[PDB]
């Protein structure tokens, strides 16, 4: 099983790279960005001033009136981030970096590797980076012995009285690991308007990066043991990774005029050609059923016919809000028209059919873009579901209510500045 | 109309001055009703290995007050008294200073119920 | 040779504290053997202790070099079972007070298990290391039996209000007065003794507040206790800063 | 069959083809395809008309808009007839209001029976006792400290009357030991079984003794389902401490107190994730054997088909009405997704052809035993389940009021659905093998009618086919094992109703005593608890008149 | 004429004129602790900005004062669960739902002023001027809606129900009041922004450990506690604040969610400390006992040692004077909590600060323990040796405002007798500075309705009342039951 990985623009990237090569546990890159999002965290220097000012720290609506205390956090961000550097650092020169994003405004805090080898999980780099920024405020703006409760709530939020740093503003790309629904989905928290942000809003850059995560967590919760392994990496590399250049080459030659029942017919065409699929049995009213010579193929096919036509349907509407239906009747229709399941066997059509009501009623949800891989509603496909979400919010125009900015300011805002995240199909190639 | 009050003498009355202190007081006038609270005095043994054996306390005595015997659960330790007037409030005080042997306290208030129960 | 001081204070009941944590009290009666087993009341008086396990002698014991280098009591070398030997002591004026009380315990003898309450005093050791410390403790003036005494079950009377008599109050009766003695006849679990156990005649209530660890506005009270006050404020400040701050 | 097509039909035309309060439906064809609607609006029910009194009055009472017909946007409910229910396999007609589990104080009962039950392990308790204490325990003795633990329970400060519904009682697979104990205290299996039912619970349970415990229910009322354990927990201590002469305070002691308070408690349900957090005893960790266990009409009758349509039944209301539709979502809530599978017969109705279809093609394969059953593979399950399927359709297209009764698709995806998976685990005896079935039913229902359910009910049954029989980490288990709380169950109606009644079918088939868990079914055989798990569908229909009186109420404690 | 023989010695409520068994003091004997906890559990709290802002945005509607007044009419009608958009369905009856509502409190002064005032919570009319000039300031121009589901179907149901229910029934009112479609991607904004978007939760949940969830007793910090309180509005003692806080709190963590405290709230000793303990701040320190932001003392080791040290004594001279509620047979425990609730609520009113609360807290605690030599039962001891040093530390799992601490903290997890003195000693930090709330504005006004039927102005009374079997809770089901 080997593959080309096409960048974004249709360009080629690497020829011939071998299928296992490109597994979560054995790519470099797709460690380094695991890595990353381990251990690198961000700072809302704002907010943090603004909690200590007005004393509104600890949640939705708190407020403690009489304690403000007025430090120019924002004005001295350079120092707090020297400071704030030598705390978090193990040792000299090592790959601690912090860095002062947008004007002093929030901060960029990168724990060194050594604390993330040295732990169980990632949660030291958010415990790390709160405990130096706290610790930093109390040294160089004297806070009383009386007023450190407050300087550490400005930080903290109301840990540890809730499991999380609610009202915080020190927070990472992914949520705590209490908030998983089964083992190693850590990596699969990580809400789409995130990845829409990190990326800077490409819808093949976004679809790449949560397609990496997601098959990530998948491979840390036992998804890819024996021929699974195969059976996700070529998930992986057809649809996230733009295998071939199929779903690229896909969408624009349905892009002008295209909907779902030419992208269906791409897709059915290409699976004929390439001899993914051929014809078992012929109905007395003609109709062909197709029998499935190569069945992960099979199912990569239909991953990558689901990923190009959520790009057509949404980038012709120019609406993240059509991601769910292009999920749910690109695979419905592909069975109804070659008689084979869709994508993931109907995993994928029916993490979409629960997406797509959730999206669009009084049940919950909401946007595509709050939707991620540990999310209840979403958490069935095996990595092939929420690649398309991503890329869809990333493919929106202002539609949306709860926007990339509303959600995830600071994520993008911090995580954007990093060359392996904008760009992670070169990156992984 | 009627106030009440408690005597909570300085150390836990023993059956004979209790039987003696409560048997006059029921010849004050103006009590409504009495109470005496205390430690208790089980007949038997109810907790550890030694349970379910015969305890006989020296303070457990048939008090006799007012021609009625009575069989003291308890170390008679605080007496809540009702009188709907204040002038009886100096006559009850002014008993427990002569019979009662030591120090004791004297406050006022809601005491016993006056509220209703079931 | 650092000469302990195991306490602050110039009061009566500093100096009193401090005779109680150690241990430098005076013999003031005695009881025998025999008698102190049969008001325990874990078995009968006059018997072998009966074991939990057998001897460590002959049981064998891994290579820590914990246990060769910490002699193990007498107690526990013939592998005797767990017992206990529990107080209740009255907070008027009685010799002693859950906290120090546990306090000798603790300086005192080897291999105990102390546990403080607001009502009791319970010491857990190997049962005759237990009869050790119960025998110290019944003997000296740490414990008053009219102030004091074992009681294994319902330890309610340590806060109530002394007999009139000047005895503490007990809903089982493991003592009282008899001919002006303290006569035990009870274990400290409340079910009768064969026999009758003279504990000698309970001191007199102004020595006993001249011999007491209880802090009292009747006796010497805290308030006027600078030197404990000042005590506990540095110790608080302390841990007020070393939260904030440990430098 | 045909006696239960019968008693289909005739709940058809008690239905619709007669009169209700005033909707005036007196008269019709219950096979014709056209009516009329009156437009009579919600004062055509009476019950409505007494629910809209009621609410206007608390308007003019307390000071605020309450509950104004009016407000229903367009015009008022009711612009067709309110035509009752009838609950299955019986003959009480309800209302579609008594059947709201606000309104129906039986159904709130269940769950408030399943929620305060605990079941504390007692063999390590005894085994600590006999070697680390001295203090050999004998069957006087055990007499003794059950009844120290029988009013103890109840509290002792808990009021004597408020607290009435408190007691515990023990079941043991030792069964010389529990001849001798106190028979009020004791749950005797081999009394409340058949001796092939009992012989596999002792099988099952070994030698073991074992306590089912049961709270106050006013207590787990004010508290969640996580009070349950714990006060347990402090009741055992306590009687265990004063019904065994033992003092409090020693280090030894403690080791009995964990033994007897959470060594050997098996919790009703389990933790859930984040997003629907919640500890052990709420509906969510609830197995699907667990309900079925909980059930105990396997314990009390030989049918197959009625033992997994009572499952069925009460699995609904649990899961849909008070789980999924108060917990996840509240609201006016999920009744009708619920009553489908136990309200006028359809599903008993294409169950007992199912069962006729494969005993005439199968030899009987679902007639009771464990040999005359088929091995389950794709031809059998796809034979049963179309079959069942296009036999359900095709009632639904011929009798016009059985689509109407169930106008939304859910509700007749959920009876077709349910119906196949029965009857492909009671052919097969494999829990697995129904629930194929019932995705293969929910395939056919699809493909038939152009249109299958709510916008997202099928989201399990997509993820359904494919993950029935994987042996990957996340997807994949016996069902008797899933719940609400398995990835694709969690947050969708009208499936895990039926889903517990396919795993009791894979065993009801077979004679099985218990589906997953021999205790559940032994701490639930007591015919002392306020609820009748026997037929739970019976007792629905019994609050739906006013005439269960539940456990907790206050009444005694309240200003009257 | 009668003698009464009787070892229980029954408590008096504090502040009152009511005397209660010891078993009627009981959560299970007691129908207004119940209906307090129901109050709290139930309740809500939803914005109405962001929903109309999704509303303006996506569907291009204009939002005007009387589709609002149209719009709660519609709501105030689906909440108690009933339908509004389609058809053939059941509705929970009105007669066992009666004790659910939904208003809407604004710091948008007009926006107020012309919405129908039968569901608008007014600020300038409950509130006093200086306390309603600080709610405004804290909210903005922002409304809010109070939402109170059914007390039956949070009995039949954990804590979880109340924002779930709350958010689908504002979905459906939206949907039928604003002629929306039934399903569109504008109701799932809807429905995420109730639901976690704009949503304040009485309590938050708590971690796996905890075998409880959302909305309980254990997510609800001890600043939510003192807001919910209604006394800060209605009186301005700061002392009698911070003692109804106390009562409360008492009640609801250590009876409740852990399952002793009576004295607290009962006999009127801790009253008395602290009374003592105001008049001699404000002899040594100026008055700093009465209310006001400027006659505050700054918060220092000094201070609290004096203030703590004083009310410490006092306290041990006031029991070894007339004990009078010793000798229960239980020991003394609340004796220590007692002294170190006296202390910490008179260091929080002298100097304005919740930690230096809790400083006096646990200063009073060592000071009993070497006056006495004793301190409580086994347990106890833990929280008080711990959380001496927890005070001022500003490490990660330890140190937080006290407005921002709870049960769910670290060192208060599992004891009892200690949860409720912290609630009064964050209150008591604010209310002698006569501010409007704790840490939460929302919940202060959210509360500020008098249809509650448990009156969150007097909890302590409200218990007393409860006691006394005069207390009507909601929830009953007598209608649907059997005669
Ligand atoms: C607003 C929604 C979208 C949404 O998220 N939920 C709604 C409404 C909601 C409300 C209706 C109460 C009200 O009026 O306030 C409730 C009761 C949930 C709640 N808040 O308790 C509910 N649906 Ni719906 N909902 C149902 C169903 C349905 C079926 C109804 C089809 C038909 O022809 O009537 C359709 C979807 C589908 O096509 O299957 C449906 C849609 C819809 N459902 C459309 C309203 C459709 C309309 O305008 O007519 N429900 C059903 O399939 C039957 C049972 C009924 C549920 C009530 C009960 O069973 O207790 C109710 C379940
Ligand atoms: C999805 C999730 O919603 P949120 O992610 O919380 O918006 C979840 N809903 C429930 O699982 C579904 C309840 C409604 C079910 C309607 C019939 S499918 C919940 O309440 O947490
Ligand atoms: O209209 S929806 O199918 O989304 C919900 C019906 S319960």
């Amino acid at each position: 099983d080997t593959v080309d990985i096409y960048d974004d623009r249709g360009k080629l990237l690497e020829s011939n790279v071998d299928i296992m090569s490109l597994a979560p546990t054995r790519n470099a890159a797709i460690k380094k960005i695991i890595l990353d999002t381990k251990r690198s965290v961000a700072v809302s220097l704002a907010g943090i001033q603004g909690a200590l000012a007005s004393g509104k720290m600890g949640g939705k609506g708190r407020q403690i009136l009489g304690r403000g205390l007025n430090y120019d956090l924002v004005g001295n961000a350079d120092a707090i981030a020297e400071n704030v550097k030598n705390l978090v650092q193990v040792d000299e020169g090592d790959d601690t970096s912090v860095k002062v994003i947008k004007g002093g405004k929030s901060l960029l805090i990168q724990a060194p590797s050594s604390r993330i080898a040295a732990g169980a999980d990632y949660m030291s780099a958010t415990t790390v980076g709160a405990a130096a920024v706290t610790q930093t405020i109390i040294d160089m703006f004297g806070t009383d012995m009386y007023d450190a409760p407050i300087a550490k709530s400005a930080v903290w939020g109301s840990y540890p009285q809730t499991m999380d740093l609610m009202g915080g503003n020190v927070q990472g790309v992914l949520s705590i690991p209490q908030n998983n629904e089964g083992l190693g989905f850590s990596l699969r928290n990580i809400m789409a308007n995130h990845i829409a942000a990190i990326t800077s809003r490409g819808a093949m850059n976004a679809a790449a990066l949560s397609s990496i995560y997601e098959q990530s967590g998948i491979f840390e919760m036992g998804g890819a043991v024996g021929m699974f392994e195969r059976h996700q990496l070529l998930g992986l590399a057809c649809q996230g990774l733009n295998a071939n250049n199929v779903v690229y080459d896909i969408v624009k030659e349905n892009g002008k005029d295209g909907t779902i029942g030419t992208v269906i017919e791409s897709i059915v065409g290409r699976a004929v050609e390439d001899g993914v699929i051929s014809v078992d049995k012929t109905a007395p009213s003609g109709y062909k059923f197709y029998k499935a010579n190569d069945v992960p193929m099979w199912n990569a096919y239909a991953a990558a016919g689901t990923l190009a036509a959520t790009f057509v349907n949404c980038g012709a509407g120019r609406a993240a809000q059509n991601v769910s239906s292009t999920l749910l009747y690109f695979n419905d229709i592909l069975e109804k028209e070659t008689g084979l399941p869709g994508c993931d066997y109907g995993k994928v059509q029916g993490v979409a059919v629960g997406f797509s009501f959730f999206s669009h009623s009084i049940y919950g949800g909401g946007g595509p873009g709050v939707f991620n891989g540990n999310h209840v509603v979403t958490r069935h496909s095996r990595g092939f579901a929420i690649p398309c979400v991503c890329a869809a919010v990333a493919l929106d125009a202002g539609t949306q209510m709860f926007t990339i900015e509303s959600t995830s300011g600071l994520i993008g805002d911090v995580f954007g500045s990093i060359e392996e995240f904008r760009q992670p199909i070169k990156a992984v190639a | 109309d009627s106030i009440q009050i408690e005597i909570f003498p300085s150390r836990i009355l023993s059956p004979e001055t209790a039987q003696k202190l409560i048997s006059e007081l029921y010849q004050v006038d103006g009590i409504i009703r009495v109470m005496v609270q205390g430690p208790r005095l089980p007949e038997r043994v109810s907790a550890g290995p030694g349970t379910g054996e015969k305890v006989e306390h020296p303070l457990r005595k048939p008090i006799q007050i007012g021609d009625q015997v009575i069989e003291l659960k308890i170390s008679v330790g605080r007496i809540r008294l009702e009188i709907e007037n204040a002038e009886t409030k100096e006559k009850v005080r002014s008993v427990c200073d002569k019979m009662l042997p030591f120090s004791f306290e004297f406050r006022e208030g809601h005491f016993l119920r006056r509220k209703p129960t079931v | 040779a650092y000469e302990a001081q195991y306490y602050p204070g110039a009061t009566s009941v500093g100096a009193n504290r401090r005779k109680h944590m150690s241990g430098k009290l005076e013999k003031l009666r005695e009881i025998s053997d025999e008698d102190l087993t049969a008001v325990l009341g874990h078995r009968a008086p006059g018997s072998d202790y009966p074991s939990t396990h057998p001897p460590l002698a002959e049981m064998g014991e891994p290579a820590c070099s914990i246990r060769e280098a910490v002699a193990a009591t007498p107690g526990a070398a013939a592998g005797d079972r767990v017992r206990y030997v529990q107080f209740a002591d009255s907070m008027y004026n009685a010799p002693a007070t859950p906290y120090f009380r546990s306090y000798f315990a603790a300086i005192n003898f080897r291999g105990v298990d102390p546990g403080t309450l607001s009502g009791r005093q319970i010491v857990e050791a190997r049962e005759r290391d237990m009869e050790q410390c119960a025998k110290v403790q019944m003997e000296t003036e740490m414990t008053d039996p009219a102030l004091a005494g074992m009681r294994g079950a319902t330890v309610h009377g340590h806060s109530v209000r002394l007999q009139e008599d000047g005895v503490m109050f007990d809903m089982l009766d493991r003592r009282r007065l008899e001919g002006g003695v303290i006569i035990m006849d009870k274990d400290q679990v409340a079910i009768p003794l064969d026999r009758k156990v003279n504990l000698g005649k309970p001191m007199s209530s102004e020595e006993a507040a001249k011999r007491t660890t209880i802090y009292r506005v009747d006796n010497v009270a805290f308030r006027d206790d600078a030197e404990v006050i000042e005590w506990v404020h540095r110790v608080f400040d302390q841990r007020t800063s070393y939260g904030f701050q440990p430098k | 069959a045909a006696d239960i097509f019968a008693k289909f039909k005739k709940s058809m035309e008690v239905k619709f083809t007669q009169e209700y309060g005033s909707n005036k439906q007196a008269g019709g064809d219950i096979t014709g395809k056209t009516e009329k609607f009156l437009r009579l609006g919600p004062e055509q029910d009476a019950r409505k008309q007494e629910m809209i009194k009621a609410g206007k009055e608390i308007a003019e009472k307390r000071g605020i808009a309450f509950y104004n017909p009016m407000m229903h946007m367009g015009a008022p409910l009711g612009q067709r007839a309110i035509t009752p229910y009838t609950i299955s396999g019986t003959d009480i007609v309800a209302e579609p209001d008594d059947l709201h589990y606000v309104n129906n104080a039986a159904m709130q009962q269940m769950w408030d029976d399943i929620r305060r039950t605990c079941i504390v392990g007692l063999d390590m308790a005894h085994e600590t006792l006999e070697k680390r204490l001295g203090k050999e325990v004998t069957p006087e003795t055990i007499n003794h400290y059950l009844e120290t633990l029988n009013h103890a329970m109840p509290g002792a400060e808990t009021h004597p009357a408020l607290v009435d519904d408190c007691y515990v009682k023990i079941f043991t697979g030792d069964d010389e030991l529990a001849d001798e104990i106190d028979k009020q205290y004791v749950i005797n299996v081999n009394k409340m079984f058949s001796e092939e039912q009992a012989a596999q619970i002792k099988a099952s349970i070994g030698k073991t003794t074992w306590q089912a415990i049961h709270i106050p229910t006013i207590v787990s009322r004010t508290t969640d389902g996580a009070q349950t354990s714990r006060w347990a927990a402090m009741q055992i201590g306590m009687s265990f401490i004063s019904a065994y002469a033992m003092c409090a305070g020693e280090a030894a002691v403690a080791d009995l107190s964990f033994a007897a308070k959470h060594a050997a408690l098996v919790s009703m349900g389990e933790m859930l994730p984040a997003r629907r957090a919640r500890g052990p005893n709420e509906p969510g960790g609830l197995s699907f054997g667990h309900l079925s266990d909980i059930v105990q009409t396997s314990r009390v009758s030989k049918d197959p088909a009625k033992i997994a349509l009572e499952v069925v039944g009460a699995g609904c209301m649990l899961y849909d009405q008070i789980w999924l539709g108060s917990y996840m979502s509240g609201g006016v809530g999920f009744t009708q997704y619920a009553t489908a599978a136990y309200t006028d017969d359809i599903l008993d109705n294409n169950t007992y052809y199912d069962v006729d279809y494969i005993n005439d093609k199968y030899n009987g394969a679902a007639n009771l035993g464990t040999d005359n059953k088929v091995k389950a593979t794709l031809d059998v399950v796809k034979d049963i389940a179309t079959e069942s399927t296009l036999y359900g359709i095709e009632t639904y297209e011929k009798f016009p009021t059985a689509l109407e009764d169930h106008f939304g698709g859910s509700q007749r995806a959920t009876v077709l659905a349910a119906a196949s998976g029965v009857a492909c685990a009671l052919a097969t005896g494999n829990a697995n093998a129904g629930l194929s079935g019932w995705y293969l039913s929910m395939y056919v229902h699809k493909e038939a009618w152009g249109r299958l359910g709510f916008f997202g009910f099928d989201l399990q049954d997509q993820c359904g086919a494919t993950n029935v029989l994987s042996y990957q980490g996340d997807e994949g288990l016996p069902d008797e094992l899933r719940g609400p709380n398995y990835p694709n169950y969690a947050m969708n109606v009208g499936h895990q109703g039926g889903y517990a009644g396919i795993a009791q079918a894979a065993h009801s088939g077979r004679g099985d005593a218990f589906t997953v868990n021999p205790l559940l079914k032994v701490c639930f055989a007591d015919e002392l608890m306020p609820f009748n798990f026997a037929e739970p569908r019976r007792e629905f229909g019994r609050g739906a008149i006013r005439e269960f009186m539940p456990a907790g109420e206050r009444s005694l404690v309240i200003p009257a």
